[PDB]
């Protein structure tokens, strides 16, 4: 199967550096220039760099200013991206992509990205790992209740209701980065008002990065 | 060399036709599909040539400066963001993309209001949450007022992906105040406007 | 001139 599998994402303090990896299989690696493309949360696609077949020639976006280094290891069918002097603006998903195009000497021309890795998430924050605080959103036809999951770092948390036994009409919102540098979201669910005093509702909050789980009973 | 892509968003019924435009400031055009939480996938290059495996309902065209991506017999797996790519300019550029969502009948939001827990007040901050459940279209606005006084720049919003079940959206608005600012006020209300509403809905508390 | 891959070159 023709694929690129990436690794090396994670969370990073600013000022430092990271290296991302991509492993190619199912095609003749040395026949392609490889590239990196990144996508900032909400923004669009930004081409970062390309590297030639023999791994000797590389070209960068004008905004790179030497901070980015793309390299490759042909014996291992792998491409790499190193990024120095990390800042918050470097927070993005990074894609490894195969380039099909013309070459003129070492210059890559007329190229399309015909194969993509699954991406690597990179978060850069001065923040430290912190488990979430979970506060109930208490209800008053049909009723609505939920959980406020606040002040955690980093993403993600997953929310389930009644140990995952309740799924109908659950809405867990996307997390937002607060000015404090911590994340926060809500998870709501709408239920029959009649079953309020006959059925107990507990939201379950899983935070893998801090190895914690928080349960919260929600009552009016 | 910019790529103005339009429309930004596009609602389409299944089986119907989606039409995305791409204009450059100056045929090296490629189209990419990105489903939520997924990597981009190449569909068309040279404006009109589909990559092997891409279904026939995807077609590209374009004369010189204006380019079109057309999706016929729209499927559910076609809901994604679409990017046009100009690869004859240096450096290569992408459009900012076009969201393709499903079209449904207009639905009004069921609005709920949520007082901050007593458990949270102990910590020192107060979060008041407003919920807009299962509405359509996505466009909606929410106003916060405390003692009838309009608030701004103290409320974050957040909205879900289009619902897989009923093609609706949901939105949450979170007003955050200090405990001090919360205890020195009485009546809290959020006011919602939307197409499915003939007048601004208000939910409140003391 | 040369190719990276083949799509662009062979079309």
């Amino acid at each position: 199967q023709v694929q690129l599998v990436q690794s090396g994402g994670g969370v990073f303090k600013p000022g430092g550096s990271l290296r991302l990896s991509c492993e190619a299989s199912g095609f003749t690696f040395t026949e392609y220039y490889m590239t990196w493309v990144r996508q900032a949360p909400g923004k669009g696609l930004e081409w970062l760099a390309y590297i030639s077949k023999n791994g000797e020639y590389s070209k960068y976006s004008p905004s790179s200013n030497g901070r980015f280094t793309i390299s490759r290891d042909n014996a291992k069918n792998s491409v790499f991206l190193q990024l120095d002097r990390l800042s918050a603006d470097d927070t993005a998903v990074y894609y490894c992509a195969r380039a099909d195009g013309l070459t003129y000497f070492s210059e890559l021309l007329q190229y399309i990205f015909d194969l993509w890795g699954q991406g690597a998430r990179v978060t850069v924050s001065s923040a430290s790992t912190k488990g979430p605080s979970v506060f109930p959103l208490a209800p008053s036809g049909t009723a609505a209740l939920g959980c406020l999951v606040k002040d955690y770092f980093p993403e993600p948390v997953t929310v389930s209701w009644n140990s995952g036994a309740l799924t109908s009409g659950v809405h867990t919102f996307p997390a937002v980065l607060q000015s404090s540098g911590l994340y926060s979201l809500s998870s709501v669910v709408t239920v029959p008002s009649s079953s309020l005093g006959t059925q107990t509702y507990i939201c379950n909050v899983n935070h893998k990065p801090s190895n914690t789980k928080v349960d919260k009973r929600v009552e009016p | 060399i910019v790529l103005a892509q339009s429309p930004d968003s596009l609602a389409v019924s299944p089986g119907e036709r989606a039409t995305i435009h791409c204009k450059s400031s100056q045929h090296s055009i490629a189209w990419y599909q990105q489903r939520p939480g997924q990597p981009p996938k190449l569909l068309l290059y040279w404006a009109s040539m589909r990559l092997s495996g891409v279904p026939d309902r995807f077609s590209g065209s374009g004369s010189g400066t204006d380019f079109t991506l057309t999706i016929n017999n729209l499927q559910a797996e076609d809901v994604a963001i679409y990017y046009c790519h100009q690869y004859s300019s240096h450096p290569p550029t992408f459009g900012h993309g076009t969201r393709v969502e499903l079209r449904r009948t207009v639905a009004a939001p069921s609005v709920f209001i949520f007082p901050p827990s007593d458990e949270q007040l102990k910590s020192g901050t107060a979060s008041v949450v407003c919920l807009l459940n299962n509405f359509y279209p996505r466009e909606a606005k929410v106003q916060w007022k405390v003692d009838n006084a309009l608030q701004s720049g103290n409320s974050q919003e957040s909205v879900t992906e289009q619902d897989s079940k009923d093609s609706t959206y949901s939105l949450s608005s979170t007003l955050t105040l200090s405990k001090a600012d919360y205890e020195k006020h009485k009546v809290y209300a959020c006011e919602v406007t939307h197409q499915g509403l003939s007048s601004p809905v208000t939910k409140s508390f003391n | 001139w040369g190719c990276s891959g083949k799509l662009i070159c062979t079309t």
